[PDB]
């Protein structure tokens, strides 16, 4: 139930250093 | 991972090494999909061309980890296997269809800030996410160039749309694989490359910012070639598979 949540990221509201990537992939991408 | 950098502390907790126990070796990469559930390539067990047809007590699986080769103590486990299951259907004669395995761990293990599950794709997620263009991420102890890391490697890379996946290659390409990489006119690189294999390709959905894993790394020609793409397990297609063995042989 917890799955995909990443306990030094999403669960400290910190950001890895590549994954804006990905969300912008979903503007740009297409 | 061609054209990769290193992976932040903890930035992909369902990372898995499987590891042959004797000699000491990094085989495959894997992922974490439950406390006793783990997703890797069918043909990181199983490759009759080249005598491959491991059994449960020649592999261990190290979770946790960061650096390929130091023993890290205080943030990974190590477990041994119960039980390979190998999809029923993998082709490895023709195409590496259906190229999927699972594992269960001997005992439940405890998630912890470096181990913890990705998740599984849903029909829409799927559909919604698995589109050409948009990144997803792959990670791994791969070689560095078709030169071995010193720590776990990550790079992003977009999904290719079928009919350029299918022309870039003469295998037969099937519904249960897709392609991802940068095309030429793209100028950008990065690949899987060997080590990588069954390892994960996720995506952070935009929907509920949890990360789904979309992908098994299967197969490439080369690493990081021009006009080659690197070939992705399809989670979702093949997850009526994974369901039905987690089912009847236990969560
Ligand atoms: C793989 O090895 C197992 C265990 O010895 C054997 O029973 C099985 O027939 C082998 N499978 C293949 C496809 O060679
Ligand atoms: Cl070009
Ligand atoms: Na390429």
């Amino acid at each position: 139930a917890d799955c995909g949540l990443r306990p030094l990221f999403e669960k400290k509201s910190l950001e890895d250093k590549t994954e804006r990537e990905l969300l912008e992939s979903y503007i740009d991408g297409r | 991972i061609v054209e990769g950098s290193d992976a932040e502390i903890g930035m992909s907790p369902w990372q898995v090494m499987l590891f042959r126990k004797s000699p000491q070796e990094l085989l495959c990469g894997a992922s974490l999909i439950s406390d006793r559930w783990v997703l890797t390539a069918a043909h990181c067990l199983l490759y009759p061309p080249w005598d491959k047809n491991f059994t449960e007590n020649d592999l261990l699986v190290r979770i946790g980890k960061h650096s390929r080769t130091r023993y890290e103590r205080n943030i990974e486990k190590i477990s041994m296997l119960e039980k390979i299951y190998i999809h029923p259907r993998y082709n490895w004669r023709e195409n590496l269809d259906r190229d999927i395995a699972l594992m269960k761990l001997k005992k439940p293990v405890a998630f912890s800030d470096y181990i913890h599950p990705v998740c599984l794709p849903d029909r829409e997620t799927a559909a919604s996410l698995l589109q050409a263009g948009y990144k997803g991420r792959v990670t791994g102890w791969g070689n560095l160039k078709e030169g071995q890391p010193s720590v776990l490697q990550v790079v992003n890379l977009p999904i290719v749309e079928r009919p350029v996946c299918k022309d870039s290659t003469r295998i037969r390409i099937t519904d249960n694989m897709f392609c991802a990489g940068y095309k030429p006119d793209e100028g950008k690189r990065g690949d899987a490359c060997e080590g990588d294999s069954g390892g994960p390709f996720v995506m952070k959905s935009p929907f509920n910012n949890r990360w789904y894993q979309m992908g098994i790394v299967s197969w490439g020609e080369g690493c990081d070639r021009d006009g080659k793409y690197g070939f992705y397990t399809h989670v979702f297609r093949l997850k009526k598979w994974i369901q039905k063995v987690i089912d009847q042989f236990g969560e």
